[PDB]
């Protein structure tokens, strides 16, 4: 607690890589 | 979180809660949750006194959640915090759940009403009511058409307008009725802070059913246009122009208006200009020295025999003067 | 596995811890295991005053990663007003683009930051710039519900009828996630209400497929076509009626969408709403005008189309207001047949119950009796045995039932047939037997039980062939020895004079022999 934020993973999930990308144009082909 | 008070004591309710349907959090989940989330069912009052169900258009509630945006004067739509869309796959899950939780503790006519947004003040305006018969044979049908003023609150103020067609819909042929909305044609003048509440009835033969429609409208007032450098000199003189035009069928009367704004005015100015003509415009001139360096607004009111408390606001930031 | 601590004093704001680390490392672009500086941490905390110390000290404001992600993408992304300031009073590129060819002006809208989106505009960032997949910044604020940056986006003339590479318009990723204010605002800033996707989707058939009924009734009054065809023939009926949005499907049928419209296959909105199994959107549609007795491709009707996937109660439905079993495809598969073949009991029974013939036969002479015992299904087979099913129906081959029970190796089904009246000395065209069949087969268990109800093992084809011949040719030492022992005759002679020790010859089978 108050010191998870330190470790490299953490950081890796706090600044959330995945909003700086296209994630998909989906189309739901039926 | 959003303070609920409860007629008394008050909660706090997290708007994720809200959203996801978490009753049972807070005490108050449940309230807020029917305050956007419940559905309206419309009666017909028959003059025998027997209450019947009618067929009425959808009436969504938990519209435009709206807030001040953050550094700007614009607004800002906040709906998505209390809500998912309609129809939504999510929005269902949360329905079925809170109905789960609940039951736990416990037509040959269509009509398609079309209305404007807003009324002018003592103004004109047209709808439209799109009748449909489905059936093989014509049909006779009362279309009664209704103009009611309404409270914020949802209380009745007075009743401004009726009106009575009889018409014949031929078998699978639709039908447009155009109908102006006018001021002049209400049985009185809507009360000050009022709203409009238009209300479309179809009845046919002895179906025991009406169609139904509801459409609130907003009374809009005349604009009121403030001109105003985007950003002035501390401690020197500024002048802001105020322009109304008179859209209204009478002369404005017992004309005040007052400017106020902190930072910039203390307290308030009253001032009063001549009386306006209808199809004119008023143009006044403020002189004034801001004092106080920073993001300012400035508030104009003007007040007339036709309306009161008409308010436009416009932001001026305020420099210090150079070194 | 623990940040250098520079990235720490950033996320903490410390700047005497930082001013220490600075003064012993003079590098302020040290690098953590993703690579990101300590001023992206600055950025995405909204630390400003370490940022000014890392950015006094040295610290490239314009740093780029593998993944191209600059301090001021962070900053627009986080909605961090200050730091985008800060970052863009010491230089930072407007115009960068990430991986996925995203510019901060894409972060700002996708995220809602109506006052970042202003600042980044004002200082000359392409309104018009797009990503790997052709989404315009107005793209990622209509598909986040940013009515407020579809707004400050479409009064810097932003292209309001925009495309992605899918063909995409704002109004179609509006009506995509529901968002009917977004929608509202476009089309009343004059988007067009008819545009098409790659495969001719308008945003009224995303509407209608995703049961976003306040999208529906606004583009409807903004002059959406209700008829408007996809590629493939859709109408928004066909699409909502398929998906079995009853609002949606009640709706556009009030204000007076066609119902017996045809797509290339020749499917109505009912076939649709028979093959998905919505039985109330199916009970909507009859209400208003529908031919329930409508054909498509290979002459298929609803109840077809209900019986293939077995939903009982929309074939009970169907069947009540006016469909009639009777009809055949083009292969002459009534319902009761196409039942018959995947084994739907209830669905078999119900169409039973309404007058289904099992009379009917297929083009090759099936009757659905013979389409359970190809496929093996017993239950079905009980079924129509028990009403009214002649066990010896047979077409021009003379295939009986039990011929294509034996043929398929279904002994559950041979095994209820026999009892019933299933014969084993059915001929067919060729003289065949049920027996013949089996011998040939080697199937052993089913020719004991064609035995034991008096099937004979001498029985002749129109060459004089046997069980025992056809057993014998095919080297069942195993056939041969039980039909030997039920009086079958090894010294009788075909046509032409062969005999069972001829046709092993002919093969070579020793032990047979």
């Amino acid at each position: 607690e108050e010191l998870q934020d330190d470790y490299e993973d953490m950081m890796e999930e706090n600044l959330e890589q995945e909003e700086y990308e296209d994630p998909d144009i989906p189309e739901s082909q039926m | 979180q959003i303070l609920h008070p409860s007629a008394g004591s008050c909660d706090l309710v997290p708007v994720r809660a809200v959203k996801e349907g978490t009753l049972g959090l807070t005490p108050a989940v449940s309230d807020l949750f029917a305050a956007i989330n419940a559905s309206c069912v419309v009666w017909k009052c028959c003059e025998d006194g027997t209450l019947e169900l009618t067929d009425s258009n959808t009436k969504y509630v938990g519209n435009n959640i709206s807030t001040k945006g953050v550094g700007s004067d614009r607004c800002e739509d906040i709906t998505q915090n209390y809500k998912y869309p309609e129809g939504s796959l999510q929005e269902k899950e949360v329905l079925e759940r809170v109905e789960k939780e609940k039951m736990e503790r416990e037509s040959p006519l269509y009509l398609l009403l079309k209305a404007p947004s807003s009324l002018p003040l003592r103004g004109d305006a047209q709808i439209s009511v799109t009748l449909v018969n489905h059936s093989e044979q014509e049909k006779a049908v009362q279309l009664a058409i209704g103009v009611q003023a309404v409270h914020y609150n949802g209380v009745l103020a007075a009743k401004l307008w009726r009106k009575k067609l009889h018409l014949t819909l031929s078998a699978n042929l639709e039908k447009i009725i155009t109908i102006g909305l006018f001021f002049s044609n209400f049985e009185r003048n809507p009360p000050e802070n009022t709203f409009l509440r238009l209300t479309a009835m179809a009845t046919h033969s002895e179906s025991n059913l009406s169609c139904f429609a509801q459409e609130d409208i907003a009374i809009c007032r005349p604009h009121l246009a403030i001109k105003m450098p985007e950003k002035a000199e501390q401690y020197q003189p500024l002048t802001a122009s105020v322009s109304l035009q008179n859209s209204l069928d009478a002369p404005m009367e017992d004309c005040v208006i007052s400017i106020l704004g902190r930072g910039l005015i203390h307290r308030e100015r009253s001032y009063r200009f001549r009386s306006v003509w209808p199809e004119n415009t008023m143009c006044a001139k403020f002189q004034f020295t801001p004092t106080h360096v920073g993001l300012q607004r400035l508030t104009v009111e003007v007040d007339c025999n036709m309306f009161q408390n008409l308010t436009n606001y416009k932001s001026v930031t305020v420099v210090a003067p150079e070194l | 596995v623990r940040l250098p601590a520079l990235h720490i004093a950033a996320r903490n704001d410390d700047t005497r811890t930082a001013a220490v680390l600075l003064q012993n490392d003079p590098n302020p672009d040290v690098l953590s295991k993703t690579g990101f500086t300590p001023l992206h941490i600055a950025a995405h905390y909204e630390n400003l005053n370490v940022a000014q110390l890392l950015l006094n000290r040295g610290a490239s404001v314009n740093f780029t990663p593998q993944n191209g992600i600059t301090p001021l993408h962070i900053a627009s992304r986080r909605g961090n007003v200050i730091m985008v300031r800060l970052l863009l009073d010491r230089g930072a590129q407007i115009e960068t683009k990430t991986k996925d060819e995203l510019t901060p002006l894409h972060c700002a809208a996708r995220n809602g930051h109506v006052r970042i989106s202003e600042i980044l505009l004002d200082h000359g960032a392409p309104i018009q710039a797009k990503t790997k997949n052709g989404l315009s910044p107005i793209h990622m604020a209509a598909q986040g519900d940013h009515l407020d940056c579809v707004r400050l986006l479409l009064q810097y003339d932003a292209e309001i009828d925009d495309i992605t590479l899918d063909h995409l318009t704002p109004l179609h990723v509006a009506a995509h996630c529901g968002h009917h204010r977004v929608a509202k605002v476009l089309l009343d800033k004059g988007a067009k209400p008819n545009s098409r996707a790659l495969n001719g989707f308008t945003p009224l058939h995303i509407a209608c497929k995703k049961n976003h009924v306040r999208v529906m009734e606004l583009l409807l009054k903004t002059g959406a076509s209700i008829d408007a065809v996809t590629e493939s023939g859709l109408t928004p009926l066909h699409v909502a009626s398929f998906m079995g949005h009853l609002p949606i499907v009640k709706n556009l049928l009030q204000r007076g969408a066609s119902p017996n419209v045809s797509n290339v296959k020749v499917e109505t909105p009912l076939h649709m709403a028979a093959r998905a199994g919505h039985t109330e959107v199916a009970k909507y549609l009859l209400q208003n005008k529908a031919k329930v007795n409508a054909k498509a491709k290979d002459d298929q009707t609803p109840l077809h189309c209900a019986a293939r996937i077995g939903h009982t109660n929309m074939v009970k439905l169907l069947l009540e207001n006016n469909a009639n079993p009777n009809l055949a495809t083009t292969a002459g598969h009534t319902p009761l047949h196409i039942a018959a073949r995947e084994g739907h009991v209830e669905t078999v029974l119900a169409l039973l119950e309404k007058e289904a013939s099992q009379a009917c036969m297929t083009k090759k002479g099936f009757t659905p009796l013979h389409v359970a015992a190809k496929y093996g299904k017993v239950r079905v087979a009980e079924l129509l045995l028990e009403r009214d099913a002649h066990p010896n129906a047979a077409g021009k081959n003379g295939l009986t039932p039990l011929h294509v029970a034996v043929h398929h190796n279904n002994l559950d089904i041979v095994k209820l047939l026999l009892p019933r009246g299933g014969s084993p000395h059915s001929p067919a065209w060729n003289g065949y037997t049920p027996l013949h069949i089996a011998a040939k087969q080697n199937q052993v268990e089913v020719a004991r039980s064609l035995l034991q109800y008096g099937g004979s093992a001498n029985a002749e084809s129109v060459q004089g062939v046997t069980p025992l011949h056809l057993a014998a040719q095919e080297g069942h030492a195993e056939m041969v020895a039980l039909l030997l022992s039920k009086q079958a005759n090894g010294n009788l002679g075909n046509k032409s004079g062969l005999t069972p020790l001829h046709l092993v010859a002919q093969e070579g089978h020793v032990p047979v022999a």
